[PDB]
């Protein structure tokens, strides 16, 4: 309740921080060491890191847990799904949890979300938030430019049409 | 007024050489294509795009100070490179061999 | 054409023999740092200068 | 006296190094430059507090001979600090305009004087505020080429007046 | 519909790239342009001083860098 | 492209069109509008490298030119410098562009321009309480005065004098008095 | 999948033309389908309006917004920070030579009149007045420029008797530079010698090629190509230019924001890790 609200912001102490990137990082080499055999196979080292997932997803769900009980939900106009980094932390590990449910269609469309785990790595370090914006911030005034692109494919694309 | 001279002694000497004999092609197929400069020479009379030819070597004269240390990068990749591969780009039709 | 010639690069054995699909496959980074040096940061060099 | 003497001042406290070698430097270039011009004393009696007086007219005596006369005084960390007397030399201002180029160069001479930078540096910027008419001759230079040609054209004026 | 893929690595990749590298390109040039015209300009104030002061006592620009200083006006 | 294109046609022209091979049916040297599809197609980086390889020295040479060797090793010359020249001169005219609209490329909202103006025009359709209330002797003394509240050059007197250097500074091209009969409307 | 059946098929097409990618072929296959006289006008047209005009845009527009951010209260307060700091190390350099000049004459003095310190501290003033004099500069250009034509005439199938004379003088070379790096060093002190960055090069630079050196000994097949880099080195021709202070500035601007330039590289870095791994997902093994 509140009582251990309190604590936990007392829990995320710089260590803990660094241990949540140790696992990113993990996660980011678990990710990169894969290799895919065309009809069904797989190689006798990607069932050890099939294996080492649980792992990831748990870690993942204990610090989203972290999260939200020392922070607010939506209510306090400061709290977890508020901040726009956070979400992708949300939905990547909701995914995550989401994947273990044992039908057929998740696997093929669920597993995809897993790729977006290396961005953890900006949602974890605030100077590569602010790089990030950096980045982005010259790129609104290129929104015209789309339009006028889009504009020009779609006019050369009915006269191509046309003839 | 150099390049307008030497247009015109290619023009010239393309003249000259024309024996109708083929001791040469080579050469006077070259005092040729030097008659291409022919058009270069409306850049003297319009003023306005002699300013343009002006404002585009501004700009190289600009940029030739990083355009040597470039070259120069570019020298020390390529001499890396033919230390890399010097030799080994060789190959045959067949696969096996 | 640069591909083409990336994989030459990687598949290169040896000084006068032939090719071998794969070999001295770390050999990519010479041609990841000059794609960041000259097309990538030159180019723009120049564009801004 | 015949000639106004000349004072070195202004960089920080006489007695340390830094501003011991930057004037010894400066006063090494006028020495050899003007050979046969100019005459090399130490000084190391108060003439701000007027064996105090015994070599007042040392000075005057060097200074009767139309010659220039240099004063490696010891003691001399101000141009108010002799306005009193009637010695009245040169007040050469040897002129630092930033403090932080002041404590980095005290840092970077040696070890010894690292703990001394801080009563050096207060002393060198008591006297910063002091306004510059008071001095004779000011040394914004930072490279010694330049600082020495400003002061040794001074001292050819001055040599023409006289 | 697996070209999506490619379009929008070929579109936020081909401009993304330029943005970034076009950026450091620029702003590194203008600082190392405005570090050499201010110190030239430092130097001629710093030597017609010092000549005003030594005989007393002994007695175009580019498009981008116009357009820079109307900015600096503007923002101050 | 004129000089490039009559260099390959007078140099490059004769090489056999071959399928297999960068000198095509579609891509030859033959014509100065297929030179010149060809030095357009390079500026684009198409393969120009390999157009290069098909031109080089020892080619075999079209059946109904005389000569029998055809092609020459002036290509690698030939392309590399109108690669970099190409380049060269599309840079100079970006930047040209460019910087014949840095004031709107470098735009700001709160201060005005023509867009302004193009606004106050509309505003002809009082009204000028609302765009007063909208903004970031009939229509050009307003102009003026709009011009002068935007940027700023006793003080009205002094703007009146400012008005009136700058009015004899950029007299017209041959008008009687069109900015001075503004001036008698632009004074207050 | 390059044809105009449709108007998705057509925007693609059209599309892939537009990044300047195959736009031929499709222009070629649109000269047999039918008549190459009027198909030009359809492609390069296209071309011009989406390729070049639309890369003169976005660099304008670019351009304008660095234009703008560039000149912003924090942006402008950080370069006269950087402006501070490079004329604050200037002045002190001019009066830390002042200071050496003044060590120099009060070392002769007291000379004029412990031996072994006196001794190795005039050598010491000695070495530091002949690396700063402006003969040692050029020589040390000869050597360097005399390295790079032993550099640049390696090619292949060279003369056996080229090849051992440029691994000899590989090592006459590798000892030279360590000469000038000891003398230069001992005169200036270390602390004082990475003070300049280029020296910090020239540092790296020499003990990449001993690591080099020693890396062929042990595998004579491999070749890491560092000993080159000291054709960087010539580049101090500029010292003598009046252009010294436009790249001088370039590399400090350069230096003074690498920290913003090596996380710029990083997050391109996450990008196409994200694309990979994507692409993995997508098409892996298929
Ligand atoms: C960065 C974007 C993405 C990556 C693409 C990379 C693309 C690479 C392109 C970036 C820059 C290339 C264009 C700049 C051209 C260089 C400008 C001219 C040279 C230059 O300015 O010098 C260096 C360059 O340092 C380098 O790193 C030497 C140059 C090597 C640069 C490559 C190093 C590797 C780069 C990564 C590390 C920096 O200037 P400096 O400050 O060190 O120069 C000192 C300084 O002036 C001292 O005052 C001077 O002493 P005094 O003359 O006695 O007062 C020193 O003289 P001495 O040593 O003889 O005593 C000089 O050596
Ligand atoms: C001197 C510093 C400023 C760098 C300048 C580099 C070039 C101006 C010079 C340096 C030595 C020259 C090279 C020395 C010898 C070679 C090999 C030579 O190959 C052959 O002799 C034919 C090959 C064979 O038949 O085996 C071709 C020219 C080349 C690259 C020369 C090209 C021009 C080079 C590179
Ligand atoms: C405030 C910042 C919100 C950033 C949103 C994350 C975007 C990540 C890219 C997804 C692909
Ligand atoms: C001088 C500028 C124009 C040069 C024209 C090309 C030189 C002559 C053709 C190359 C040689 C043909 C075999
Ligand atoms: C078996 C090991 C081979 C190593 C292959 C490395 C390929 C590198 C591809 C590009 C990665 C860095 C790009 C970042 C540029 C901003
Ligand atoms: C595994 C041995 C060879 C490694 C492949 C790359 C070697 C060269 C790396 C980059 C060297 C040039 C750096 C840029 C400075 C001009
Ligand atoms: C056997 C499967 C047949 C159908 C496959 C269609 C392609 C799958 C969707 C790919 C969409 C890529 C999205 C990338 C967004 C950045
Ligand atoms: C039939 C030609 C065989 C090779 C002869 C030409 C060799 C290369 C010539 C290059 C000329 C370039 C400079 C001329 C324009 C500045
Ligand atoms: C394969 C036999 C050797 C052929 C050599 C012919 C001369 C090559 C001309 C190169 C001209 C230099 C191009 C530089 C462009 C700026
Ligand atoms: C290989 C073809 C060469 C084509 C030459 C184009 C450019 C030539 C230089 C421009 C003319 C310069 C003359 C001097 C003007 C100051
Ligand atoms: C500046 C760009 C010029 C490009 C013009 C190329 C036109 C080529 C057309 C070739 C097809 C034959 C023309 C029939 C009429
Ligand atoms: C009989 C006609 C065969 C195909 C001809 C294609 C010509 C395409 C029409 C011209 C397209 C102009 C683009 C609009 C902007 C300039
Ligand atoms: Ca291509």
């Amino acid at each position: 309740n509140v009582v251990r609200k309190y604590a936990k912001r007392i829990t995320e102490w710089p260590p803990f921080e660094y241990m949540i990137l140790a696992t990113i990082i993990a996660n980011c080499i678990v990710l990169a060491l894969e290799q895919h055999l065309p009809d069904g196979d797989k190689t006798p080292m990607s069932e050890r890191l099939d294996d080492t997932e649980p792992y990831f997803i748990g870690i993942f769900c204990f610090e989203a847990g972290i999260k939200i009980i020392a922070l607010g939900f939506v209510f306090h106009k400061g709290s977890y799904l508020r901040n726009g980094w956070n979400v992708m932390d949300f939905v990547v590990v909701l995914t995550g949890i989401l994947a273990t449910a044992g039908t057929d269609f998740d696997l093929r469309t669920l597993r995809a979300v897993r790729v977006l785990r290396p961005l953890k790595l900006v949602s974890g370090i605030p100077s590569l938030q602010v790089v990030l914006k950096s980045i982005m911030k010259a790129m609104v005034p290129l929104l015209q430019i789309g339009l006028l692109l889009f504009f020009a494919i779609l006019m050369f694309a009915i006269i191509g049409l046309e003839f | 007024n150099i390049l307008d001279f030497i247009v015109v002694s290619g023009a010239l000497v393309a003249f000259a050489f024309s024996g109708s004999k083929g001791k040469d092609i080579n050469t006077i197929k070259s005092l040729r294509v030097l008659r291409v400069l022919r058009p270069l020479k409306t850049i003297k009379r319009l003023p306005k795009l002699k300013a343009v030819f002006d404002c585009v070597v501004n700009s190289l004269k600009n940029v030739l100070n990083i355009l040597i240390v470039y070259m120069l990068f570019m020298f020390i990749f390529a001499v890396i490179a033919v230390q890399l591969f010097k030799g080994k780009f060789f190959y045959c039709t067949d696969e096996s061999k | 054409g640069w591909p083409m010639v990336l994989k030459h690069s990687v598949d290169a054995t040896y000084e006068e023999q032939g090719p071998s699909p794969g070999y001295r496959m770390e050999l990519s980074i010479f041609y990841v740092v000059y794609f960041v040096v000259f097309p990538f940061f030159f180019v723009n060099i120049f564009v801004a200068l | 006296p015949s000639m106004r003497p000349i004072i070195l001042v202004g960089p920080s406290l006489k007695g340390y190094e830094v501003t011991d070698m930057m004037q010894k430097a400066l006063f090494d270039f006028l020495k050899h430059r003007f050979d046969g011009r100019i005459s090399i004393t130490r000084v190391t009696a108060d003439i701000s507090l007027a064996e105090v007086q015994s070599e007042i007219e040392r000075i005057f005596e060097l200074a009767r001979t139309l010659q220039l006369v240099a004063l490696d005084a010891d003691t001399i960390n101000h141009p108010a600090q002799l306005s009193k007397t009637s010695l009245a030399p040169i007040i050469v201002y040897i002129k630092i305009t930033s403090p932080k180029v002041l404590q980095r160069l005290i840092k970077s001479r040696g070890k010894s004087q690292s703990k001394h930078l801080n009563v050096q540096i207060a002393a060198s910027e008591k006297l910063a505020q002091c306004p510059p008419e008071m001095f004779d001759i000011i040394l914004d230079e930072n490279q010694l080429e330049d600082a020495c040609e400003h002061l040794a054209e001074y001292l050819e004026a001055y040599w023409k007046a006289t | 519909f697996s070209s999506f893929y490619f379009i929008v690595l070929t579109l936020f990749g081909n401009y993304t790239l330029l943005n970034v590298f076009l950026a450091i390109a620029v702003d590194n040039l203008a600082n190392a342009q405005e570090l050499t015209k201010d110190e030239e300009e430092m130097e001629e104030a710093a030597n017609q001083k010092l000549a005003l002061q030594k005989a007393k006592e002994v007695a175009a620009r580019s498009v981008w860098e116009q357009r820079a200083s109307q900015l600096r006006l503007q923002n101050l | 492209f004129f000089i490039y294109a009559i260099i390959g046609m007078q140099v490059f022209g004769n090489i056999a069109l071959d399928d297999d091979t960068s000198i095509n049916r579609h891509n030859n040297f033959r014509t100065f509008l297929q030179a010149l599809m060809l030095l357009f197609r390079s500026a684009t980086g198409e393969a120009w490298h390999e157009i290069m390889l098909s031109c080089l020295s020892n080619q075999a040479c079209d059946e109904q030119a005389n000569a029998t060797e055809c092609g020459s090793d002036f290509a690698y010359f030939y392309f590399v410098s109108f690669i970099f020249l190409c380049s060269f001169l599309m840079l100079n005219l970006f930047v040209a562009v460019i910087m014949d609209n840095f004031e709107y490329l470098t735009r700001d909202s709160s201060i005005l321009g023509p867009h302004h103006l193009d606004e106050f025009i509309r505003v002809w359709a009082n009204d000028m309480f609302e765009m007063l209330k909208h903004m970031s002797v009939h229509f050009t003394s307003t102009l003026m005065a709009l011009i002068r509240t935007a940027l700023e050059i006793t003080k009205q007197h002094q703007c009146d004098a400012e008005l009136r250097k700058e009015i004899s500074v950029v007299w017209a091209n041959l008008p009687q008095k069109t900015l001075d009969l503004l001036v008698p409307p632009h004074k207050p | 999948i390059t044809n105009f059946d449709n108007i998705l098929f057509a925007i693609l097409t059209v599309f892939q033309c537009i990044t300047m990618e195959g736009w031929t072929d499709i222009l070629y296959n649109t000269n047999d389908a039918a008549g190459n006289t009027w198909n030009w006008l359809y492609f390069i047209p296209l071309i011009i309006i989406g390729s070049f005009f639309m890369l003169n845009l976005v660099l304008g527009v670019l351009s304008g917004e660095f234009a703008k951010e560039r000149e912003r209260v924090e942006n402008r307060r950080a370069f006269l920070k950087l402006r501070r700091q490079q004329q604050i190390e200037r002045e002190l350099n001019g009066y830390l030579e002042w200071i050496f000049k003044a060590e120099e004459v009060m070392l002769a003095e007291e000379d004029r009149n412990s031996y072994f310190r006196r001794k190795e501290k005039m050598f010491r003033f000695f070495i530091r007045r002949m690396v700063k004099a402006q003969s040692f500069y050029w020589v040390v250009l000869c050597v360097v420029a005399l390295n790079t034509l032993c550099v640049a005439m390696v090619h292949y199938n060279q003369p056996r008797r080229l090849t051992t004379t440029l691994y000899f003088a590989e090592f006459v070379f590798l000892g030279l530079f360590l000469t000038e790096m000891s003398l230069k060093m001992y005169g200036l002190g270390p602390r004082s010698y990475f003070r300049s960055s280029f020296n910090c090069f020239d540092f790296g630079v020499i003990v990449g090629s001993v690591f080099e050196v020693v890396w062929a000994a042990i595998k004579p097949g491999s070749s890491f190509g560092i000993s080159v880099l000291r054709a960087l080195r010539l580049l101090r021709i500029f010292k003598v230019t009046k252009y010294w202070s436009s790249l001088r500035n370039l590399v400090v601007s350069l230096l003074n924001s690498m920290k913003s330039i090596i996380s710029l590289l990083f997050l391109l870095f996450l990008f196409i890790v994200v694309f990979a791994l994507l692409g993995m997902q997508l098409f892996g093994g298929q």
